[PDB]
């Protein structure tokens, strides 16, 4: 009943990197995953929803996506506004709760 | 003696025999049988009264929650609130009610069935809506100018908190069935849509917000068929007491 | 006309003004045990005044987050007056029951109480093999609440309880609900002291809500025994 | 009362100016379902309906031979096999909660009265290779009331049966089938009770012993042969003369025990605690068909 | 087809057409 | 649409109420949830109530030290954090779920409660 992330996502010349969050049968195989961007100052910001929708204020990158379990998020173009920290969230159906993985990408 | 020739059935068990068996007891006196409130003879009479719908099939329902819908003030006009999908013999908003209980012991059904909404806002709160029916072939009406060509009653809300919408026999045969699939001919019924008449306009001392709760049942003319084994309950093991056999 | 109602009952009397009509079980109106039905031989008691009368209880009430609540009878009324001083003293007893519930609030309140009166609930547990204890459902007077009203504390469907003997109390509608029970047994007399025929569950399918200063909303219910009967007449018990 | 063969009939109806009458408006805080009728909502023709309602009859619906009880025991020589296991016979408890099919159908009443008519199937087959064929043995189903001792070996001279109801039967026969009366010492049995079952406030709740019908003591009656086998004993039951009291709500979680109500959903809806229908995306959401 | 001496033994009882709906649907005192 | 928090700054063992306000929608039909940052540790979601207020959640890493509460006439939230630690020091955000469990799509501004 736990989410795992990557602790670092490095490579920010332009690339594009991937974020991955690992679930089990309780929350990621069934339910949908969320992926939240985090500043130092700001509250977190949701990039994606149910796997692969974005909000309307977010740019074409940002793909994110799910094959079973093993969510991933892709951000094309590393540039100096996304550095950050995301998370993977979704809800736990054994904890009867949500959580959160815990990744800061460099 | 007699001469006789076993049939094709001869020493089968089938479970729906109907015949008389040895008695293990013989001069055996049964209790006096004595007046219960509430006797049935035949499940047609529980299939005819009302149960709540589950409407509120959304994740952001939990519990007792999922069991009514909630009506709010819009700045718009001609707004839909909710859909029903009048699946019976499938999962849905109608699957955990009596007649939806008691009718997936079976494969197929008719007659009319009954739609009852109560409204449970305040006294001080007013308003108006339309319920309407739309029998099979297309789409779920979006907006209210396709939903009224069809089966519908225009309500508003007074003394008589509760109103009803007969959904009617409209079928080109004599029953529906189940076959898993939602799109058949012989299994779709057609959809419910709820929309704004005019709006809900509450006073600054009511909530705001205010709840409806709907029921269904089924009429006298409705009926069952072909008895199944009702997906609604199963194991993959032995339950807890295993004693001791 | 069906809004007014008066239920008078030996030296007690309820009056109401916003009601909706009165319910009774299954169609039935409760008598006393005929002779083609009667097992046991000695005469019965039958106290007529003395125990067919309105009782009341201890007025719960509910705010935000409320789930419900539910009392047994006759567990709720065995140490009520003559009734429970009749049930300590005597073996077996015979009842129906008219029980009304009270709620008002003012006219800007929202709120749709179920007030169900179910034969023979046995109730379960959540997340365990292990039967509910007697502390769990013998409560008295007090009653006790729902864990998890959804599912009538049963693994049942609380969507379908209205197959029961029941009534609604919707705050815009009325203020009372009476529902009259007959004796439901499958025996003609029972042990009261280690068995439910009934049990009146008060379920807030609609929250309690409203944007005007907020009250206290209490929720009482009164119960009358109806043609008791009390066989086995021997020592009190405890 | 009144006797439905078949369902009611539609009649035709006209336009209505009503002033002062409401069909469609009803009132559920009654505790009455709505007595709006088809004719005064639309407007209908004329229909002669002529579907039955036999199919629905609780005597249809209850009258079917369901699984109650399924065993496997061995058929060998049990001088070392010193466990609980059952030697060579085994007791059973006669319950209609064991199987959920025949458990829900049963409980969507308070009270049921009703003759059981019991029928018994027994398979073989050898323990192992080396297959030689399967025997034609005799069994033995000794009914034993709930509060009398049973057997405590396959040899017990408890098999001598002086007047316990006993049927001895083949395997290569027909199944074996008897009716068992309405044995409860009240008029109905209870499906549900809200009570204990003893005086000294510790006995179990919601099983009472006067709705247990008895034991069904099964043994082999052959002594065992030089190669094992294991056998299979399946009692069906199937209620007739039946009268129903006081429906009730269907369980609609999964059963836990055959002790109790006990209730624990499933991880997710359908049918979990949360959540006993399964969700959709809004209430304005449809899963229907577009072109 | 009933030769057995107890009445319990014989078939079931599928002819009971009678039913009364209102013991349900309108219990009420009207 | 619009939330503010309101609380911070206390003793090692006590408690406090956080107190969120919503204006800008209903808040009788959405669920609310409330997420600490707890500098140096990643987001943890904290508690939901639901619009009826009968079903609360409760992040099981604090045991029963939080009581969240709710209030659709003032279209308030609240914490009432009880015995706190100084491991519960935190920036605290209030969400608004949109639908769908863990589905926040509107935050708070967040109100820093240092132990």
């Amino acid at each position: 009943s736990v989410l795992t992330q990557p602790p670092s996502a490095s490579g920010t010349p332009g690339q594009r990197v991937t974020i991955s969050c690992s679930g089990s049968s309780s929350n990621i195989e069934y339910n949908y995953v969320y992926w939240y961007q985090k500043f130092p100052g700001t509250a977190p910001k949701l990039l994606i929803y149910k796997n692969n929708q974005r909000p309307s204020g977010v740019p074409d990158r940002f793909s994110g996506s799910k094959s079973g379990t093993s969510a991933s998020l892709a951000i094309s173009g590393l540039r100096s506004e996304d550095e950050g920290d995301y998370y993977c969230a979704a809800w736990d159906d054994i904890l009867s709760g949500v959580v959160f993985g815990g990744g800061t990408k460099l | 003696g007699v001469p006789t020739y076993l049939l094709p059935g001869s020493g089968q068990f089938l479970t729906t025999d109907d015949h008389s068996s040895a008695p293990a007891l013989p001069c055996f006196n049964p209790t006096p049988e004595m007046h219960i409130p509430g006797q049935v003879r035949n499940m047609l009479e529980v299939v005819q009264v009302e149960s709540m719908m589950e409407i509120n099939n959304t994740e952001s329902a939990v519990g007792m929650e999922r069991l009514k819908v909630d009506i709010s003030a819009l700045t718009d006009v001609d707004q839909l609130l909710f859909n029903i999908p009048l699946d019976i013999q499938l999962d849905g908003p109608l699957r955990n009610t009596l007649v939806g209980n008691i009718s997936r012991y079976y494969t197929h059904w008719s007659g009319s069935l009954e739609m009852t909404f109560m409204f449970c806002g305040s006294f001080m709160a007013a308003g108006k809506l339309i319920l309407c029916y739309t029998p099979p072939g297309g789409s779920c009406p979006t907006t209210r100018e396709t939903a009224m060509l069809g089966t519908h009653i225009v309500w508003d809300f007074g003394l008589q908190s509760s109103v009803t919408l007969i959904i009617p026999w409209i079928s080109g045969s004599h029953y529906r069935m189940f076959n898993n699939d939602a799109k058949s001919t012989n299994a779709n019924v057609g959809y419910v849509t709820c929309f704004m008449q005019t709006n809900l306009i509450v006073p600054s001392e009511s909530s705001d917000t205010c709840s409806l709760i709907g029921f269904i049942a089924a009429k006298d003319d409705f009926s069952l068929r072909l008895m199944r084994d009702s997906p609604d309950i199963g194991q993959l093991d032995h339950l807890h007491a295993a004693e001791a056999a | 006309s069906d809004r007014v109602l008066q239920l008078k009952l030996g030296n007690s009397a309820i009056v109401t003004q916003e009601a909706a009509n009165y319910c009774c079980a299954y169609g039935e109106w409760p008598n006393y045990l005929p002779d083609h039905e009667a097992v046991a031989i000695d005469k019965p008691t039958q106290p007529e005044t003395a125990t067919d009368r309105f009782y009341t209880l201890k007025s719960v009430k509910w705010e935000t987050g409320s789930t419900g609540w539910w009392w047994k009878l006759p567990d709720a009324l065995n140490n009520i007056g003559m009734f429970g001083q009749n049930v300590q003293h005597h073996y077996l007893y015979r009842s129906g029951f008219l029980i009304h519930v009270q709620c008002n609030a003012t006219k800007f309140h929202q709120g749709a109480l179920l007030v169900v009166a179910i034969p023979e609930h046995q109730r379960g547990a959540h997340n365990t093999n292990t039967s509910p204890g007697f502390d769990d459902i013998m409560k008295g007077e007090e009653g006790g609440t729902f864990n998890h009203p959804y599912v009538l504390d049963d693994g049942t469907s609380l969507a379908c309880a209205t197959i029961f003997p029941h009534q609604w109390i919707n705050l815009r509608t009325n203020n009372s609900a009476t529902i009259v029970l007959p004796w439901m047994n499958a025996a003609p007399m029972d042990f009261p002291l280690r068995h439910n025929q009934w049990t009146l569950a008060i379920i807030p399918v609609v929250p309690l809500g409203t944007r005007t200063t907020s009250s206290m909303v209490p929720i009482t219910v009164s119960i009358a025994p109806m043609c008791c009967e009390f066989n086995g007449l021997r020592h009190a018990i405890t | 009362e009144s006797i439905i063969k078949t369902a009611t009939d539609t009649v035709k109806s006209e336009i209505n100016a009503e002033l002062g009458v409401v069909p469609s408006l009803n009132a559920v805080e009654t505790g009455a379902t709505s007595n709006t009728e088809p004719e005064e909502a639309i407007q209908t023709r004329t229909v002669i309906n002529q579907h039955g309602v036999s199919e629905t009859l609780v005597e249809n619906f209850l009258s079917r031979a369901a699984l109650v009880s399924k065993r496997s025991f061995e058929y060998k020589d049990h001088t070392s096999s010193t466990a609980r296991a059952d030697k060579n016979f085994f007791k059973w408890t006669i319950n209609t909660r064991s199987f959920v099919q025949l458990r829900r159908k049963l409980e969507l009443f308070t009270y049921l009265r009703f003759d059981a008519e019991i029928t018994i199937l027994t398979t073989v087959a050898v323990n192992g290779n080396t297959y030689v064929g399967l025997p034609d043995l005799t069994l033995q189903a000794m009914f034993v009331p709930t509060g009398a001792l049973t057997p405590e070996k396959q040899d017990s001279f408890h098999w001598q049966s002086g007047s316990n109801a006993s049927v001895f039967f083949k395997i290569s026969d027909p199944p074996a089938r008897i009716t068992i009366p309405f044995m409860c010492i009240n008029s109905a049995y209870s499906v549900f009770y809200d009570g204990f079952a003893g005086f000294e406030k510790n006995g179990l709740y919601g099983i009472n012993p006067a709705d247990t019908i008895g034991n069904l003591c099964v043994r082999i009656v052959n002594e065992h042969q030089p190669v094992g086998f294991t056998v299979t004993v399946r009692v069906y039951m199937k209620p007739k003369h039946i009268k129903a009291w006081a429906p009730r709500p269907p369980r609609t979680l999964p059963y836990m025990s055959i002790a109790n109500a006990n209730y624990k959903g499933k991880e997710r809806a359908p049918n979990a605690l949360s959540a006993i229908i399964g969700n959709r995306d809004s209430v304005k959401t449809m899963p229907h068909n577009i072109v | 087809i009933n030769f057995y001496k107890d009445s319990y033994a014989a078939s079931a009882s599928k002819q009971d057409f009678s039913q009364d709906p209102s013991k349900f649907t309108e219990p009420v005192v009207e | 649409v619009q939330l503010v928090e309101s609380g911070g700054g206390l003793v090692k063992p006590g408690g406090l109420r956080l107190s969120c306000a919503a204006s800008g929608f209903t808040f009788s039909t959405y669920i609310m949830t409330w997420v600490r940052q707890a500098p140096g540790r990643g987001l943890e979601w904290v508690s939901s109530i639901s619009t009826s207020s009968v079903y609360t959640f409760y992040a099981d890493s604090l045991k029963g030290r939080f009581t969240i509460s709710r209030d659709n006439a003032k279209n308030s939230v609240y914490l009432q954090m009880n015995s706190l630690r100084a491991d519960d020091t935190a920036v605290y955000y209030c969400a608004r779920e949109e639908g769908f469990r863990a589905y926040n799509l509107y935050w708070g501004q967040g109100t820093l409660v240092t132990v």
